[PDB]
């Protein structure tokens, strides 16, 4: 909680690819982290309202980090008063956030228990032995609602059709509807499947509510993140701007944490270090088309001799496929299921009722035995 | 229907198919109980096969039989997979979109008939009250009777059902699709307002910087930002593709029609009862 | 299916035998004075995959009427089944097969029988870097090496040739700007020998720090997005392709054919087995 | 206007045609390797019979089983054969696969007004506002 | 609406209205307009686009089942009574041997 220097163990793709220069390179390498929490961003000093960029790279002009190994998005604004060398990654921003989606696990039958009539029909199909009793007339009952109970469940029990043929008629129409009904039902059981409930607000660009910000667009970035110049300098997102200020945070733990524990709807950040926490718990999910494209470079006090040999080092390691090699390395291990549609064991338990519904049936059983007993 | 125009003849076609095959039938079984029966089983027993089995029937044993009924079967089945395709198709149809008629219907015109209390209405000091007033004006003073003010007041109603259904500028209320939460509001069929009219801006009957003003105005028109003020803030989401929809509660009043038909063939067989009940000496 | 085949479904259809199974002897015993068999196997699956079973039906009332009840939600169940595989032909990957040089597919054409066939342009970087790196694949692609990228485009195109190999930033022009969207860039199209165009100075003498500012100024201004829109942006915008009605492919239920092989000569050796206990 | 679509036997060449040709053949071997314990320790016709009842759906039921291995085997093949028939429902499926996805254009993101197509001709009216 | 074999692209851009013209110093002017929007109002207008435009309309008309797909199934239909007459008389050379 009290945040003073601390001695720590640090190890990382820039860290493999600063030791894989230390090889190649002469320079031998002494690595402390910046104690501010942001790289930082040139701003206004208070009451002399007018400074460096301070964090990471104002260590740099000061001099106490002579170079600067991060995954640091490479700008103009920056660049004027620093060398870069060629940036190893092409990362875009993107926003980090997502709701679970709503699937339903009563929703099938449910076509039919909603409709109510699909049980009271079943009524009538016993209903129709009354009428086939009339068709008896001027030419069991247990046996008659069982058959009923057959057509909805192709029983095909034994007996068949009333003797007269014209009675059996109906046999045919139940057992059609009935059939047609299961169909039916069936189809829109795949009207189920058709879902697209969700809607998509991903695209950021050309999205109207992400614009026209309110209460129920809580958003935010990192305090003093690359992103907020653009909203500095797009006059255009002024009101973005703000919109975003009164929400931001100083890392992205904290960042990711609130759309996580739903205090934020969104998150705004760069696609490097958000894509791979995608990967670690995608609950959240990523929206719309990468914007304000930039690629990672070392950042450096001016005159360093070695940022061209670094670019060329780091050019070599694309070249060889190192860096490529580097990056499927860990970002690999990581993955998202691709969007398709499974059952997932959830309306299943209708038949666990059902089974449980045996149980009672069974028990049932003994009284229904003892009706012939009590017939004795 | 559409297997009606060819495929109901040809069930009754198939019957007549089946006649052949019982005569092919008739002489193997009989080279010269009571297993006549059976033809009139495989009318019905033929039957129960075509659609989804589920039929007890009665067993043919002729051997030319089996193999006609294969071929039967098996179109039996195609024809099922082709009723389900058909049936595919309609979750197709199964898109559920807005059934009124807007102005132009009879719960808008006639409201007091209906035995259901339902309610138009709209905002106060509009220059519709007059075109309702000079349309209806028992219609404008029904909805002078449930007024409302603000956007959000009949939003509610309508999210409550407080208030059964709301007129205003479509513009607007296209824009309030635009930005529904959860996207429960239409336009009225597809969404033509009826009463045809565009945005204009005053000025002093002497003054005409609006002639001057209308040329600039106009390649404002031609120009892209006309479209990029709409895309700034027109924008609307859950754009109206063909809506479609599925139900939890299946049809009931289709389901009634399909009965109907069930009830129908209920009065058939009444009417063969009648014909055994007053069967000819 | 699988979830379900994998879990409870098989027990319970046990349970619901067993349950009629000691019913139906005690209950047929008490209905008969003068029983289940493998026919109450049978029975589990007549009742609990669309019928199609002929060998029996149960003697007594509790038990039978019981299953049929079982059997309609077991039908459910079936149609469910149908829908879950249906599910599976709403939509599919039509991207299983693909290379991306690191595989070795490329790297050797003749480990795989039927020759296999990708070129490039020649005195290309593409083509200077691959010489460099990897000898064997400039050596062979240099018979598939193509006059011009339009004609490039002609072997890929009209056949005679599979697979293409180009600048990526010119491959997803083409892809989005493809006569046929069949075209498609190869995974996400993420490229190896990850590069960028470059404008050329003469030496440390120059323009410099200067003339970069102007290019990191076109970011913030936005011009490269309009600009990419009109010249850049591609037709058929690459999103998951979808295959409808494909003919249809059996792989796993080749394997559940071979269960069955296999399971039947599981019981044949059982029968010898069971012959020999004499 | 688009072309039209090919007719249901048409359609079956493409997945029906070549499964029932190579499993109505399979059927047999699966029918001959039952008999074969049972020739051990129209008898084929009844097995090929029992073997069809699943595919036509017609479940003739002219035969039945002659040992409990066989029903161990018809254990083992019945419920193949339902697997089978089940998957013919899942061909079935997909005959309703058959919706065309078809093409539109946009007015100024589609290729076409990108590039007045040699091979595609568009036009408007001669002096008029659209000309303008 | 018309003809069916003609559709349009689903895009409308260039938004425009059409209007009745005359010179600057028309008389007719003040007049012209007001008469445009009384129709408007009044519904005249809804009665002129309604009752020409509302003539033709397209539909998707249908469906998919039999018709031409069923062609075809003619053939299978031809297939299932080719069949029988061939087994008439080997059965019975059948029957003979056995
Ligand atoms: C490269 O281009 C030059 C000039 O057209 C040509 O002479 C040469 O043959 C090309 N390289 C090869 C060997 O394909």
């Amino acid at each position: 909680p009290g945040r003073p220097t601390v001695p720590q163990c640090c190890y990382g793709f820039c860290v493999d690819l600063l030791i894989k220069l230390a090889r190649e390179m002469d320079f031998t390498y002494e690595v402390h982290l910046v104690a501010d929490g942001k790289f930082g961003t040139q701003e206004r000093v208070n009451n002399s309202n007018a400074a460096a960029w301070n964090g990471m790279m104002g260590e740099l002009l000061s001099g106490q980090a002579d170079m600067i190994v991060a995954p640091l998005t490479i700008n103009n604004e920056r660049a004027q008063y620093i060398e870069f060398s060629k940036p190893f990654k092409y990362q875009g921003l993107t926003i980090l956030v997502k709701k679970e989606i709503p699937r339903s696990t009563l929703d099938s039958f449910m076509q039919p228990f909603q409709s109510t009539l699909w049980l009271l029909v079943g009524l009538s199909v016993h209903v129709v032995a009354v009428m086939l009793y009339l068709l008896d007339r001027f030419s069991t009952l247990s046996s008659a609602m069982w058959f009923s109970w057959r057509v909805l469940l192709n029983s095909g029990l034994g007996e068949g059709a009333p003797r007269s043929f014209s009675a059996r008629i109906l046999g045919m129409v139940w057992a059609l509807f009935a059939m047609i009904i299961v169909a039916s039902y069936t189809a829109n059981l795949a009207a189920f499947l058709v879902l697209r409930r969700p809607e998509e607000r991903i695209t950021g660009i050309n999205d109207p509510r992400l614009r026209n910000p309110s209460d129920k667009f809580i958003y935010a970035t990192v305090k003093q993140s690359s992103v907020d110049i653009y909203f500095r300098r797009q006059v255009e997102l002024s009101t973005m701007y703000r919109h975003m200020e009164k929400h931001n945070y100083e890392s992205a733990a904290e960042a990711i944490q609130a759309v996580r524990d739903n205090k934020l709807h969104a998150f705004i950040w760069d696609s490097a270090v958000l894509e791979f926490e995608a990967s670690q718990d995608c609950d959240l999910v990523t929206t719309g088309e990468l914007f304000f494209r930039s690629g990672f470079g070392i950042g450096m006090r001016k005159d360093s001799p070695w940022k061209q040999e670094v670019s060329l080092n780091i050019l070599k390691s694309h070249e060889n496929g190192f860096m490529e090699e580097l990056d499927k390395t860990w970002v690999r291990y990581q993955e998202c299921d691709s969007r398709s549609n499974a059952p997932a064991t959830l309306t299943f338990e209708n038949m666990a009722g059902v089974f449980y519904l045996v149980a009672g049936g069974i028990v049932a059983g003994i009284f229904l035995i003892f009706i012939e007993i009590a017939y004795k | 229907e559409p297997f009606s125009a060819s495929v109901w003849v040809m069930m009754f076609v198939m019957l007549l198919l089946v006649s052949a095959m019982a005569v092919f039938i008739f002489e193997y079984f009989s080279p010269v109980h009571g297993p006549s029966f059976t033809i009139g089983k495989a009318v019905w027993l033929l039957w129960g096969l075509v659609f989804n089995n589920s039929l007890p029937v009665q067993n043919p044993k002729g051997t030319t039989s089996k193999i006609i009924v294969s071929i039967w079967a098996f179109f039996a089945v195609i024809f099922l997979a082709s009723y389900t395709a058909n049936l595919a198709a309609f979750m197709i149809q199964r898109r559920f979109v807005d059934q009124v008629t807007g102005l132009s219907d009879n719960k808008f015109q006639r409201p007091h008939d209906y035995s259901p209390p339902f309610r138009f209405g709209t905002v106060p000091q509009g220059s519709t009250e007059r075109n309702i007033r000079n349309n209806y004006p028992d219609m404008h003073q029904y909805m002078v009777k449930f007024h409302q003010k603000g956007v959000q007041d009949a939003l509610v109603s309508l999210k409550t059902g407080k208030l059964d259904a709301f007129i205003y500028d479509a513009a607007v209320l296209n824009y309030m699709a635009g930005r529904d939460e959860g996207c429960k509001l239409v336009t009225i069929g597809s969404g033509y307002i009826f009463a045809t009219t565009g945005y204009g801006i005053a000025l002093q009957k002497g003054s005409r910087w609006k002639r001057p003003i209308d040329l600039a105005l106009l390649q404002f028109v031609g120009d892209g930002e006309m479209e990029e003020l709409e895309k700034l803030w027109l924008t609307g989401i859950c754009h109206t593709e063909k809506n479609e929809v599925m139900s939890s509660q299946l049809d009931i009043d289709n389901m009634a029609g399909v009965f109907y038909m069930l009830a129908a063939a209920m009065a058939l067989s009444l009417i063969t009862f009648v014909w055994e009940h007053l069967f000819y000496k | 299916f699988l979830e379900p085949f994998s879990a409870d479904v098989w027990v319970m259809m046990f349970v619901m035998l067993l349950i009629v199974s000691a019913v139906a002897v005690f209950v047929f015993e008490y209905f008969s004075p003068v029983f289940t068999i493998g026919k109450a196997i049978w029975l589990l699956w007549g009742l609990v995959f669309n019928n199609s079973l002929p060998v029996q039906n149960p003697k007594g009332t509790t038990s039978k009427i019981m299953v049929s009840v079982w059997a309609f939600f077991a039908v459910i169940f079936l149609a469910s089944y149908t829908a879950n595989l249906a599910a599976f032909m709403i939509q599919r990957r039509y991207v299983d097969q693909v290379s991306g040089l690191s595989d070795k597919k490329f790297q050797r054409p003749n480990d795989f029988s039927p020759a296999f066939r990708f070129g490039t342009v020649p005195n290309g970087s593409t083509e200077r870097n691959i010489r460099n790196n990897y000898l064997e694949m400039h050596s062979y692609m240099v018979k598939f090496n193509q006059r011009s990228v339009q004609d490039a485009l002609l072997s890929l195109k009209s056949g005679k040739l599979d697979a293409f190999i180009y600048d990526a930033a010119v491959l997803n022009y083409m892809a989005g700007r493809d006569e046929g969207c069949k075209l498609v860039t190869i995974g996400s199209g993420k490229v190896f020998a990850t590069t960028g165009y470059g404008i050329a100075i003469q030496k440390d003498s120059g323009w410099k720090r200067q003339v970069d500012l102007a290019i990191l100024q076109l970011f913030g201004d936005g011009e490269m997005e309009e600009l990419e829109a009109l010249w850049l942006t591609g037709i058929c915008h690459n999103e998951k392709n979808e295959v409808m009605s494909s003919q249809l492919d059996i792989d796993n239920m080749a394997g559940v054919f071979y269960m069955l092989a296999a399971a039947m000569a599981l019981s044949l050796i059982t029968f010898i087995m069971e012959h020999l206990f004499y | 206007k688009e072309i039209p679509r090919s007719t249901l036997d048409s359609f079956m060449q493409p997945f029906q045609s070549t499964l029932w040709l190579l499993v109505g053949l399979s059927v047999h071997v699966v029918a001959v390797m039952l008999y074969l314990l049972d020739r051990f320790s129209l008898t084929l016709s009844s097995a090929m019979w029992f073997s069809w009842r699943v595919l036509l759906n017609s479940g003739l039921g002219e035969g039945a089983p002659r040992s409990f291995s066989a029903r161990i085997l018809g254990m083992v093949w019945a419920l193949f054969a339902m697997i089978i028939v089940a998957s013919y429902t899942a061909n079935l499926a997909a005959f309703l696969v058959l919706r065309r996805p078809e093409e539109r254009i946009t007015g100024i993101n589609d290729p076409r007004l990108r590039n007045p197509s040699d091979k595609f001709i568009y036009a408007t009216v001669k002096q008029s506002s659209v000309d303008i």
